[PDB]
């Protein structure tokens, strides 16, 4: 109902397709393939909502395109909402206003989710009427009114001030807290609301509440970790949740609130729901962040992490040596791999059935054929591309389907890219070396 | 809806101010209700908004 | 009057059903680059898929940035467009990837609606008692009176607004209009009514607005969701304490949360769905992508899966390159394998001398000067010879040495004497081997 | 009700006269490991002398940091213990010194205990006791001012000097409801009574009820402190409205270079108190996790600030051998520490587990989060948790319960502990994998 989205670059998947003894479904919501992968995220979201141990790591492995992502995808779509699920990649990490270890701090604290309950007693929109007086502390004593209900109540010179502030005919209906706090006003009533050939944006026609005034309700609040952290930052802090100048907080906070958070808990008022953190494109870190991420893993309130990589045996971000998958051994140590193996011709024409079907595009099954086999040939989002503008084509050719010759057209437009790498080499002296070497006179 | 009831008290009023010389002459209560109805009309549609 | 070379570029010249003819809009050459970049205005001006990419390669000179003015010259001045280069990514106040998400929402705009009904010199003004309480003094009520020109009417309304109007030190006698939203009213001035009350004056003569007493006039109103979450984020207000404290705080740019982001997309999603609000995706261009990074493309994909990503266009030059941050990745046009599976890739061709010596007459068109046919023909010559650019900017200086002599075509000998005045990089570079002087 | 590869460790586990058994408080394996960590404790526990570091070192995953909790658990909830990573030193607000420095004071506390004696209850009638004046006067001159006392289970009447004239001045109570008085110091606080809630229908303050106990309290405070929190609230401001106060209201305080004058200061009070006999301190311990991520500079500075009066005890972790120290490259020295740091500590060794003692981990793993493990299926997983590694085995636990849990059945069994390893592959598998295909993988 709230989907402002147009598409997304993977928006068919809807969770995952599982089922009770959680056996993936050949196909289901937008996902085809890689049932072990299936199983293994199934079983990790069952952890998750198990809720009762903490400190886990996972590791996705996968060539490029090989669909990582869309696992972190389906079963962000699975566990839905009361469940905080924070999707942060590599490169956000590095601020130049905050320490790397700050950053990862503040990102573990937004994983962790805590719920409260609260209850409020106030007496609603019922003040009728002031009938002021003998002199001095007047008005002692003063009607309330619903559109149901009646009573008269004693005020007090303490009520009587906070009566002062802001006064009111008091023939309208106003709420004030029952519970020893203050007063707020609610409006005008009918009476008055042909009264001004003018408007402003102070006080608006109210309604007379309906029942009983007096209403003691009970309100539960959900919130995130590090929130309720930067609110007791500073004096206040709720601009740094919007502004995004946290300003580092210093470790005293934290443990005094795990504390509180602690005393809530056991107090029974407040319950924990630890969600997940995922990291994407892990390869780029430092190692200063891997071994903080090392050390955290241990924390009583730590999120399940899970990461995404695509790069083999190479280089770390940090050292000089290549290192298998791209991790140093102690972090692969204390994790848990789910490789996934490449896609299959019939996998690859089932998604881009699906693709073309999301975009409500009619496909010519020749067309989509032809389809297959440049996926097969080169990856298959150049193809999962190539269907929207091969539609465009054929919508300019005045054709509603997309024909196979549409198709080809558009494959002619635009260039592979191992075909660009294949026209670069053929033509080396047109472009620019890494030398700063070019050649522009063509005699 | 009491005020598009104005509306329609508008109309069968005058016209749309169509009959104010010859039926609304002689009489200038219903030329006050007149200047109320419409106006309230417009106000309450913008209470809407 | 004066143009940088560009703005002889007119659109794109796609004809109905995607054909491309020779000479239109001021484009010659490259069919199919231009038949493609069509596809893509159409695909855009669908306005039904976003999160696209596409990056066209080719030599030095070639016309990309023309390409690219030509798309946005295609689409209308309706749909944002925001050029950018790589280098003005990097900064000193915020990190990279976040500036790349100010612009990446900068991309996007949003058109809205709304009308507004004000009333609009003054006739009169009069508050009207007993509070029945513990309050001082106060007034009833506060009716007042407008003039106009459209007849006048008496006002009555709250001293709230007496108030606001006596902070806005406005005379009895003047010409107010009053804001029915919120009651917001400033000093129009000093109508024309009261015209010459005394010798001399300052106030202006501000000539009575001709109008209703009340006026409901529409606004539409074109912004980003970029200047949305800024004004979100951004405090405002008058004498309180963190209002003067912003206005001494030099206000910086810092990383903006993704909170802003998410109540601003709920936001526009609610009044998209009542219909108040039409949402306009544009496109995003970043020229000589080469001079970014490794972090900067890994980002870039992760918020090309994003769910609003407008759709970017991409221009680069490199070939066979090392992509910067990174050595050991040699890949093309030094932009990383994983990002190239991402997006498509336009070609792009060296022209002939035909070509050039068109552009040249056209170059020389629209600058209202007169060139020989001889002389046009001998600087399509060095045109091939050394370069397109070279030839294109030689011919100011020619105006400027017709000028002297009093000639207002161009002439061999000019243009000679032009190209021996100024050397070109093959002649410097020749001068610079061989002397050993330090040049 | 959740762990995260510890918390199953209570202490350590050391008899009296310093001996430690198999199995107990979680802990199994390393008994001199265990002795010379309790031989550290009772040190640190003695409380005489400060200063004194130490390493240990390791392969990994070999409980050094289960050493380290198994410390603090030891040493209890007074003295203050600091965890830490090498990473988090750095910082982009103030040098890696500051921190360093702050850090180290951090991890020293401060205990202050006192008393004081407080007369309360509810006063029947509040009228200070005139008297003639002294002095050639006139009016009325107080001499005594009685105060009405009532409070459950004890309840007298007394008089007071009539200087409180200017402290009942302004109360805003009630006529004697509930009152607050000190003997030595005197002063009162605002504490209505509850018998008059109902009087009034509508009431903005929760009424107090009477004091209950002796009429005199003479009740104790005890307040633990570090001095790092004593400089910083010393160095940060206070107030309300004043100049100083607004501006830093709007400053956004990042911390920046407490001043050493500030830490002789604080030194001096603290002394002069501790002298008093109100203040007792408290040398805390603190924990550099993963210290091979330090630099030239960190190690310099705390070669220099380990020779303090007041430098606490650290304890340093490290899982490295012979490799080449930060910043430099030309010195190769262990674990990544520089020699004249390593004179300066000394070092306590640890040994990796066997096959049995994996086992019983395995044991102890299943049974704290209340997981049921056949035989069988227990001696598999000691099996490939010797032929990959220890963790591998200990995280396989949680899947193995939800594979059992899918086909309803609590206990876990062999073919359930193939399939979680068939489908969660360890590190070599994984870099064979990587190895043979060439499809950037
Ligand atoms: N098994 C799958 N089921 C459905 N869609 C898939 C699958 N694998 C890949 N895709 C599609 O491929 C696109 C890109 O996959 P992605 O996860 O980015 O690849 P990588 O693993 O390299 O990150 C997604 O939009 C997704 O829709
Ligand atoms: N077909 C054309 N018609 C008109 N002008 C062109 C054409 N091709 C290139 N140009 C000129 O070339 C310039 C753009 O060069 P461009 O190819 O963008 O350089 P680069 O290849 O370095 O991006 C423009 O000023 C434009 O006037
Ligand atoms: N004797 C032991 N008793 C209980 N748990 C142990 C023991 N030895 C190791 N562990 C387990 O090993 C983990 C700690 O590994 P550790 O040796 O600290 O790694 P590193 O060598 O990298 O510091 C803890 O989760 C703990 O449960
Ligand atoms: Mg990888
Ligand atoms: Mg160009
Ligand atoms: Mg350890």
């Amino acid at each position: 109902l709230k989907s402002l989205s147009l598409i997304a670059a993977h928006s068919h998947i809807t969770g995952l397709g599982l089922d009770e003894n959680l056996q993936p479904r050949p196909t289901s919501e937008g996902m085809v393939g890689q049932l072990q992968a299936r199983r293994a995220a199934g079983v990790i979201l069952k952890m998750v909502q198990n809720g009762t141990i903490a400190g886990r790591a996972v590791l996705v492995a996968g060539p490029p395109s090989t669909g990582k992502t869309a696992l972190a995808m389906g079963v962000s779509q699975s566990l839905g909402k009361d469940v905080p699920f924070t999707a942060i990649a590599g490169s956000e990490i590095f601020s130049l206003e905050l320490s790397k270890t700050e950053a990862l701090t503040q990102a573990f604290r937004k994983s962790i989710g805590i719920k409260i309950k609260e209850e409020t007693e106030l007496i609603e929109g019922e003040v009728v009427e002031i009938q002021i007086d003998t002199g001095g502390h007047k008005q002692g004593k003063l009607t309330i009114k619903t559109t149901d209900m009646e009573t008269i109540y004693e005020l007090g010179n303490k009520m009587i001030d906070g009566l002062t502030k802001e006064k009111v005919l008091a023939g309208d209906v106003i709420s004030i807290d029952k519970a020893s706090g203050k007063i707020t006003k609610l409006g005008r009533s009918f009476a008055r609301s042909r009264d001004y050939d003018a408007m402003g944006a102070d006080t608006r026609f109210v309604q007379c509440p309906e029942g009983e005034l007096q209403k003691r309700k009970t309100v539960v609040h959900t919130v995130s970790l590090h929130e309720i952290d930067v609110i007791n930052s500073r004096t206040q802090g709720f601009l740094a949740l919007f502004t995004g100048d946290t300003g580092e907080i210093r470790s005293e906070v934290r443990d005094q609130i795990n504390t509180k958070v602690a005393e809530w808990k056991e107090e029974g008022k407040a319950e924990i729901v630890p969600g997940v953190l995922f990291i994407d494109e892990v390869h780029m870190l430092d190692i200063e962040c891997f071994s903080f991420i090392n050390r955290a893993l241990e924390d009583e309130f730590a999120p399940i992490v899970m990461m995404a990589t695509n790069r083999g045996v190479s280089k770390t971000r940090g050292t000089n040596y290549k290192s298998p998958h791209g991790l140093p051994l102690d972090l692969l140590d204390r994790s848990i791999i789910i490789t996934t193996k490449s896609y299959n011709e019939q996998e690859i024409k089932t998604i881009l059935s699906i693709r073309a079907q999301e975009e409500e595009v009619e496909l010519s099954s020749d067309a989509l054929d032809l389809l297959t086999k440049t996926g097969v040939e080169t990856s298959l989002r150049y193809s999962s591309n190539l269907i929207s503008v091969a539609q465009q084509i054929a919508m300019k050719r005045k054709n509603n389907t997309v024909e196979v010759e549409d198709v080809k057209r558009a494959y002619l437009l635009f260039l592979d890219s191992a075909r660009s790498v294949k026209y670069v080499q053929e033509n080396e002296s047109q472009y620019i070396d890494d030398q700063g070497n070019v050649q522009i006179s063509i005699a | 809806n009491k005020l598009r009831e104005t509306n329609k008290q508008l109309q069968e009023e005058f016209g749309e101010a169509s009959f104010l010389n010859f039926q609304d002459a002689n009489q200038y209560f219903k030329y006050s209700n007149k200047q109320k109805l419409e106006g309230t009309v417009d106000m309450l549609n913008f209470l809407k908004m | 009057t004066r143009t940088a070379a560009h703005t002889h570029i007119k659109g794109l010249g796609l004809d109905e059903s995607g054909v491309a003819k020779r000479v239109e809009g001021g484009f010659v050459g490259q069919i199919e680059a231009r038949e493609a970049c069509g596809v893509i205005v159409d695909l855009i001006k669908a306005k039904k898929m976003s999160g696209r990419a596409i990056l066209l390669a080719g030599g030095p000179s070639t016309g990309k940035t023309a390409l690219a003015l030509a798309i946005s010259q295609e689409l209308g001045p309706k749909v944002p467009f925001c050029p950018l280069v790589g280098s003005e990514l990097y900064s000193v106040e915020v990190k990279k990837t976040e500036t790349l998400m100010e612009n990446f929402r900068r991309a996007i705009g949003l058109r809205i609606k709304e009308t507004k009904e004000v009333y609009e010199e003054v006739t009169e003004l009069t508050p009207e008692e007993n509070p029945l309480g513990g309050y001082g003094k106060t007034i009833s009520h506060v009716i007042v009176g407008l003039k106009s020109a459209k007849g006048t009417k008496t006002l009555r309304l709250d001293p709230t607004i007496y108030e606001s109007i006596q902070r806005e030190k406005v005379s009895i006698g003047d010409v107010i209009y009053i804001e029915a939203n919120t009651g917001a009213v400033k000093r129009v001035g000093r109508s024309d009514a009261y015209a010459t009350e005394f010798d001399l004056e300052t106030e202006e003569y501000v000539p009575l607005p001709k109008g209703e007493v009340h006026k409901k006039k529409e606004i539409v109103q074109d912004v980003t969701l970029h200047d949305l979450d800024v004004a979100n984020a951004r405090p405002q207000g008058g004498q309180d304490v963190i209002s003067m404290m912003g206005q001494l705080l030099k206000p910086k740019k810092t990383e903006i949360t993704e909170k802003l982001r998410q109540e601003v997309n709920k936001v526009v999603a609610k009044y998209i769905d009542q219909g108040v609000a039409e949402l306009i995706p544009g496109v995003l261009f970043i020229d000589e992508v080469n001079m970014l990074d490794i972090e900067i493309f890994t980002y870039l994909n992760k918020a090309l899966e994003s769910n609003i990503a407008p759709v970017v266009v991409l221009a680069s030059n490199r070939g066979m390159t090392t992509v910067r941050g990174t050595e050991d990745v040699i890949s093309p046009h030094g932009v990383p394998p994983d990002l190239i599976d991402r997006l498509l890739i336009v070609r792009t061709l060296p022209y002939d001398k035909d070509e050039i010596r068109t552009i040249i007459e056209r170059r020389a068109t629209v600058e209202r000067l007169q060139v020989e046919s001889s002389a046009l023909d001998l600087l399509a010559t060095m045109g091939t010879e050394t370069s397109l650019r070279y030839a294109l900017q030689l011919l100011a200086p020619c105006g400027i040495l017709a000028q002297t002599s009093n000639r207002k075509e161009i002439v061999v000998n000019d243009v000679n004497e032009a190209k021996l005045l100024f050397l070109d990089a093959k002649r410097s570079t020749k001068i610079l081997e061989t002397s050993a002087n330090y040049l």
